[PDB]
């Protein structure tokens, strides 16, 4: 179906910034605890929570 | 209070050593800066004591 609205088109220069969804993703199930606390340790590299 | 408190307890005449967990060894042993503060604490008692 033609669409109702009609619909501004046409090329545009994008870029693909660095923060991605991949490496911004994190989950902790009872990983390891810091030393002097006993509490999750910080930073999703280091499985922190 | 007397009975929690005393003006006299405020100078304190014994200072109390945290226990290890209070200052962890951090692997790299690697004792932490309170360990070596005491340590000074100590070694300053020790040389006030052998001077006396």
């Amino acid at each position: 179906k033609k669409l109702m609205a009609q619909i501004f088109f046409g090329p545009t220069y994008y870029q693909r910034l660095r923060h991605m969804v991949d490496d911004k993703i994190h989950a902790r199930a009872r990983g390891p605890m810091q030393v002097l606390t006993r509490q999750p340790v910080e930073g999703r590299s280091r499985d922190g929570g | 209070n007397e009975v929690f408190s005393r003006p006299e307890w405020m100078i304190l005449t014994c200072l109390p050593v945290p226990p290890p967990p209070v200052r962890p060894s951090i692997s790299f042993r690697g004792e932490d800066d309170l360990t070596f503060k005491l340590a000074d604490i100590l070694k300053a008692n020790i040389s006030l004591e052998t001077l006396e």
